[PDB]
């Protein structure tokens, strides 16, 4: 899913095969990115 | 689940003493409280990570 918010800012929910570590780029994890980054871990 | 960040936010207080006419002591109101470090200031501090402790 890729969200335009209020004020352009983009968000992604973002499930990948790995874990991704916060405020870093790449079972499925599911994660919340900002600009890249991990924002928030989902599970 | 969650990221897993921990931030200790200690308080530093400061306390001053007199003794009173009466000889009980008497805590002044002169006492003073430090925060930890947050944007060049020390009087607001916001819990920015995802877990905290308090001391
Ligand atoms: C996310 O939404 C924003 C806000 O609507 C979009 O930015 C607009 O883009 C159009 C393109 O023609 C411009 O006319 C507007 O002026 C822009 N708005 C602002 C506030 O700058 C943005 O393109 C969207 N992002 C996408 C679709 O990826
Ligand atoms: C709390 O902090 C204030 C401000 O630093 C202290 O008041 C100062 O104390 C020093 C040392 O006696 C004096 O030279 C200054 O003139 C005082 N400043 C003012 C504005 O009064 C105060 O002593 C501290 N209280 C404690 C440590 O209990
Ligand atoms: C995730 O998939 C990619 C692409 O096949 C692979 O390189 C990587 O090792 C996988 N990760 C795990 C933890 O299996
Ligand atoms: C997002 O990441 C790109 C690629 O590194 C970078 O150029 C850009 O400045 C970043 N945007 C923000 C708002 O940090
Ligand atoms: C905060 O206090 C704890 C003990 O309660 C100490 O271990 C830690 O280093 C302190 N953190 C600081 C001063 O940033
Ligand atoms: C205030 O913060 C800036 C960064 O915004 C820093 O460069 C500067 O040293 C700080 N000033 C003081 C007096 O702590």
């Amino acid at each position: 899913f890729s969200l335009n918010t209020t004020g352009g800012v983009i968000l992604e929910i973002s499930c990948y095969n790995d874990t991704v570590r916060e405020s870093s780029f790449y079972p499925k994890y599911c994660y919340v990115l900002y600009n890249g980054t991990a924002l928030k871990y989902l599970g | 689940p969650s990221f897993y960040s921990h931030t200790s936010v200690n308080i530093t207080i400061d306390l001053g003493m007199k003794l009173s006419g009466y000889g009980q002591p008497i805590a002044s109101a002169l006492s003073n409280i430090t925060l930890p470090m947050q944007d060049n200031n020390t009087d607001v501090y916001c819990i920015r990570s995802n877990q905290f402790s308090v001391y």
